[PDB]
């Protein structure tokens, strides 16, 4: 959960279109592919954080959701080094395979 | 169309080095060079045509090289020619982009090009085409 | 990707039919872990594309190799430059010419000698009239699988 | 049939003259006898 | 398009001497059957002009100018010798047209029968003989209003508004081809596109009829309010111009390609389009108003399909009712359109007689301009 | 409460997003409308140029 | 003077303004492009981006423009500057400067039911929100049919049957629930609405 | 001297249409590795620890 302050009442809200990886579903794995995408800590390369825009009566207000990926670059560069302690709190936050 | 064909057998491989590109499939140099050799300033100026955008100015020299009688630049642009060639292309990695320029520009007879000219013929007809007869002292001495 | 730029489908009809369903039938981990001959035949049919419609293999060879860290793919490239020769020497009716590019073919052979088919292409030589690389690469065959004596 | 041999050479001047005026100075190009460039010159010059 | 969009006319005593950067550049200076060819003569005072035809020849630097006393004079860049044509049948020149593919071929119209001209091209004699003038005439083709060749130089036309049949004529051969049609009246301009598929034929009466070369098929359109006075083809022929006497309109038809067999018909769009309106304006000038508006006389296309030249006519409210030469800038695709560019005016008192493009003119267009004054005026435009 | 802003002077930057195409598209492959002469198309004007020919 | 309404349309690079009866579009993402339309003379109450349906519109016409009045539903043919098929460029921006063709591609009167929302399928069936609690849809082709208009509206929410029903009965029982939105899953072939009211 | 060329069209490949008039394999449908609690349940089955059923 995150908030942020918006300068003047929120016209519009939306997202920006997805990147989708279509599934290469063959004669083998057709059975064995999900319907369903898998979530963004599995796709973190192949698709950029996530883009969004809200309007005010002042413009565009234009950002992202962050990627687990772009939240470790984040802590690479707020402890300036692959090490400090945000860092060993990243790798016990979503457990030391997937960090 | 000979000399397009020609190079089917001479260059049967793309060599690392040779610049400005193609037509049809073969060098833009390789291509103006043989059509030279084979006498053929017709079809040498097809390839010059074909590679204009490419080319730039060197179409405009080969145009003034095609329309004296004696296969000469006029002195206000073989020396263009020979400022040119002594600053981008005497240390070039296209040795048929030299070779052609050496010729139509009467520069360096301090080199045989033979990266091209392998035979007794092609260094014969190398150095005819360098002579001069004339002593325009605008020349100097180590192109002459 | 090599395969997809060379326009794949026409490639895969060059295969034999028992490739052309086994490669419907291989997964990719399979392809990776445990086949070679699914790709040994695709860089084959490749090859044999350019030796028919006649290109120089020499480009698609050295092609095959930037894409390798280190690996094989280099006797058959080898083997198949010599028989890129061998197959032009056929239609060549210079007699000169022919001898040149038999005079060549040998040498590409002659690099890979242990690992040629010289039944094959001492019949292939034969065919030509090549009995001169006969009496040369049957020889170069046998000093180099006993190099010792 | 009478006036014909006059449409001949008049069709045989407007034949030489189209092919003189769709390439113009590329036919200087043209391998051609010195009498027959001679001539070409002048069905591109307008004297005939 | 329309008159309310042109920049003013040049102020009153300068001359137009070019077009440059699409600006107009000025300085100092630079019935019977003699009523029946009035009536429609391309020179708007045939009658008392000193001068009743100008031809271009289509290749080269030499023209043609028929003269009051039934002379035709031709002229040449690389001669100081003028030929002096006079025929015993050379009477009321109402046309000139040169044969294209021939640098030697002259074609006349006259109140009795037409005269091909053989001129030879290095011996111009002041006086060329009466056997180098071969007569072509037909019962009931007279007098003779309007010539056309072919493009391809095979092939000649000739009007006449007494007769409801166009002549072809091979000038080789000697051989007359009418093409009757079926009431309506006679026939007073001929027109071919330059591709050579296609001929406009106009009439006296509120109908024209567009022709075609290959099938010598006929497409007719009569719902028009007055006479079709003048027009002209696109440089592709894939358009064709034409005003209506008694409308202020420059209408446009379109004839779209053959991309399809096997049937001979004109094939043009169902309707024309408006493109151009010559309505009863006021133009603001350091001069004061003029007014501007009246009647398309001649119209007259550059080579390059990128300046058209309109002779328009006052109405007699309108600048006295005097002749105006208006220049438009046009394009032919995507879009047809007419730009304005301007007006082009000449000696303080000279009124525009008949206007022409140069053929082969290697700098943007050249226009000939016969003026009153008995002068010829020649306008380039550089683009 | 909050501050207003402030102006004064004026430039421009905005352009048509419709542009003025001089080309009647509506019907795109036939062109040409209600207006204008027209071509000679009817069975009673084809009777006449064989009975009359006005 | 009396009304404003402001969007985004992602798909096209731009976002969107409406000023009474006008209306205004730039990027979002430089407030670059920007551009407006005065063929109107009555106020904007709703807007939409359309896909179009494959084969009834020529090849520049990539999307439709929608707009809606008290009296009118607007179709303009939206399209992109210069875009030359060539290959060896990378995918730098719908930079390839935004035209409205000036032409009405179709117009449609409003039944004088209010409009208050605009969308459209992946596949180009445009749907409208009506202020009287309906779902409404053009139901547009390209050919004339001999029973078949160019374009249409039809109503989803009035049942077929719904004329033998005296009005009278209507404007008793029957109280505005405005539909303020829809939504459409393209996922599963779906439409759903919400209205003012919560329906 | 007349080195046996084509004369101007003449070839004759031996494997010109060639054809084949069908062919196929076994599909790959394996009930897993290890058999945790065995293959088959609620189907015609092969392995549960009622083998039986008619």
């Amino acid at each position: 959960q995150m908030t942020a302050g918006v300068d003047g009442h929120s016209w519009a809200l939306s997202a920006i279109d997805e990147l989708k990886v279509d599934k290469i579903i063959t004669p083998l794995n057709k059975d064995h592919i999900p319907i369903t995408d898998s979530p963004v800590v599995v796709q973190q390369h192949m698709l950029p954080p996530k883009k969004f825009v809200l309007l005010s009566a002042q413009g565009s207000l234009m950002f992202h959701k962050l990627r687990p990926v772009d939240q470790l670059r984040h802590l690479l560069v707020s402890n300036v080094g692959g090490d400090g302690e945000e860092i060993e709190r990243f790798f016990k936050l979503h457990q030391e395979d997937q960090a | 169309q000979l000399v397009r064909s020609f190079l089917n057998i001479k260059l049967p491989a793309p060599l690392p080095g040779l610049q400005d590109g193609e037509v049809e499939g073969h060098p833009v140099w390789a291509l103006i060079y043989y059509c030279m050799r084979c006498g053929d300033l017709l079809a040498a100026s097809q390839v010059v045509n074909r590679a204009q955008h490419q080319l730039g100015e060197f179409k405009t020299w080969f145009q003034e090289y095609m329309n004296s009688k004696d296969r000469r630049l006029s002195p206000a642009t073989e020396n263009k020619l020979r400022l040119h060639y002594r600053r981008a292309l005497r240390n070039n990695t296209d040795p048929y982009k030299r070779a052609v320029y050496c010729i139509i520009g009467r520069c360096d007879v301090t080199d045989n090009q033979s990266e091209v000219a392998d035979k007794t013929e092609d260094y014969l007809w190398l150095k005819l085409n360098q002579v001069c007869f004339d002593d325009d002292g605008t020349s100097s001495p180590q192109d002459r | 990707k090599l395969l997809c730029e060379h326009q794949f489908t026409i490639i895969v009809a060059e295969l034999q039919k028992e490739l052309q369903e086994q490669l419907k039938i291989t997964t990719f981990k399979d392809l990776v872990i445990r086949d070679k001959e699914l790709t040994g035949a695709l860089i084959a049919s490749l090859i044999n594309c350019y030796i028919r419609d006649n290109a120089a293999v020499d480009g698609i060879s050295l092609h095959l190799q930037d894409i390798c860290p280190l690996l094989y793919s280099t006797d058959d490239a080898i083997c198949s430059k010599a028989n890129e020769l061998l197959q032009r020497s056929r239609q060549v009716q210079n007699k000169t010419e022919k001898e040149r590019m038999l005079r060549e073919s040998l040498k590409e052979y002659q690099k890979i000698s242990n690992q040629v088919d010289l039944s094959n292409v001492c019949a292939q030589y034969r065919q030509v009239r090549f009995y001169e690389g006969v009496v040369e690469l049957s020889l170069t065959a046998a000093e180099k699988k006993d190099p010792q004596g | 049939y009478k006036t014909l041999r006059f449409a001949f050479r008049a069709s045989l001047k407007t034949a030489i003259y189209r092919i003189t005026t769709t390439f113009g100075e590329h036919l200087n190009a043209v391998q051609a006898s010195a009498e027959h460039q001679k001539r070409l010159q002048q069905f591109l010059e307008f004297k005939e | 398009c329309s008159l309310g969009l042109f920049p003013p006319p040049p102020p009153r005593g300068q001359v137009t001497l070019y077009e440059h950067n699409n600006e107009l550049v000025t300085g100092s200076s630079y019935l019977r059957s003699e009523d029946l060819i009035a009536e429609f003569a391309q020179v708007t005072n045939w009658s008392s002009c000193c001068l009743r035809v100008f031809a271009w020849h289509p290749h080269t630097n030499k023209f043609a100018v028929a003269l009051l006393d039934d002379s035709v004079r031709v002229y040449n860049a690389s001669s100081t010798i003028v030929p002096s044509l006079k025929h015993r049948l050379q009477r009321n020149v109402a046309s000139l047209a040169w044969k294209p593919l021939s640098a030697s071929v002259l074609a006349v119209a006259c109140q009795s029968c037409i005269l091909i001209w053989t001129l030879d091209p290095t011996s111009l004699s002041t006086r060329p003989s009466s056997g180098c003038a071969q007569v072509l005439s037909h019962p009931g083709h007279t007098p003779v209003t309007s010539l056309a060749w072919a493009p391809s130089g095979g092939r000649l036309l000739s009007a006449s508004p007494v007769d409801a049949a166009i002549r072809v004529w091979d000038v080789s051969t000697e051989t007359c081809v009418p093409l009757p049609w079926f009431r309506g009246g006679g026939v007073t301009n001929l027109l071919w596109s330059p591709d050579g598929s296609k001929i406009l034929a106009t009439t006296p009466s509120a109908v024209f009829r567009v022709w075609e070369a290959q099938m010598w098929t006929c497409e007719r359109w009569p719902t028009l309010s007055g006479r079709c006075q003048t027009g002209c083809w696109s440089p592709d022929g894939s358009r064709l111009l034409f005003t209506v006497l008694g409308e202020p309109l420059i209408y446009s038809l379109s004839f779209p390609e053959r991309c399809g067999e096997g049937k001979g018909c004109v094939g043009g769009a169902k309707s024309a389009t408006i493109v151009a309106d010559l309505s009863e304006t006021t133009i603001q000038t350091p001069d004061g108003e003029e007014r501007l508006g009246g009647e398309a006389h001649s119209m007259v296309w550059d080579p390059s399909g990128e300046r058209l030249a309109v002779l328009m006519k006052g109405k007699p409210r309108v600048q006295d009712g005097k002749p105006v030469i208006l220049l438009f800038r046009t394009r032919n695709s995507p879009v047809f359109e007419l730009l304005p560019c301007g007006i082009i005016q000449g000696e303080p008192g000279a009124q525009p007689q008949l206007i022409t493009f140069h053929p082969s003119f290697n700098k943007g267009a050249l226009l000939s301009v016969g003026w009153s004054t008995g002068r010829i005026a020649h306008i380039p435009l550089y683009f | 409460t909050p501050t207003q802003p402030g102006s004064t002077p004026r430039i421009s930057t905005m352009r048509p997003l419709a542009t003025a195409y001089k080309a009647s598209t509506s019907d795109y492959q036939v062109i040409s409308d209600r207006q204008t002469p027209k071509k000679d198309e009817s069975l009673v004007s084809k009777a006449m140029e064989y009975m009359f020919g006005w | 003077q009396c009304n404003c309404m402001m969007g985004v349309f992602p798909p096209i690079s731009r976002a969107w303004l409406t000023i009474d009866s006008d209306i205004f579009m730039w990027n979002y993402e430089d407030g670059g492009d920007l551009a407006y339309f005065d063929g109107l003379s009555e106020t904007i109450l709703a807007v939409g981006l359309v896909k179009p349906k494959a084969g009834i519109f020529q090849p520049h016409v990539r999307h439709l423009l929608v707009l809606a009045t008290p009296v009118d539903i607007v179709i303009l043919g939206l399209s992109y500057a210069n875009l030359q098929t060539g290959s060896g460029v990378l995918n730098d921006s719908l930079s390839g400067g935004m035209q409205l063709l000036p032409d009405p591609l179709y117009s449609l009167p409003t039944d004088n039911t209010y409009l208050l929302t605009i969308t459209s399928t992946d596949n180009g069936r445009i749907f409208l929100a009506g202020k009287d609690g309906c779902l409404y849809e053009v139901a547009y082709q390209a050919e004339a049919g001999w029973f078949s208009q160019r374009c249409r509206k039809i109503n989803h929410s009035k049942s077929s049957l719904s004329f033998l029903v005296p009005s009278l009965l209507q404007f008793t029982f029957s109280e505005d629930d405005p539909i303020l939105q829809i939504a459409i899953d393209n996922s599963r072939n779906i439409l759903y609405t919400r209205s003012e009211k919560g329906v | 001297s007349r080195r046996q060329p084509n004369i101007s069209v003449m070839q004759s490949p031996l494997v010109g249409v060639t054809s084949t008039p069908g062919t196929g394999q076994s599909m790959f449908s394996p009930a897993s590795i290890g058999q945790p609690r065995k293959t088959t349940l609620s189907p015609a089955q092969l392995d549960p620890f009622y083998t039986q059923g008619d």
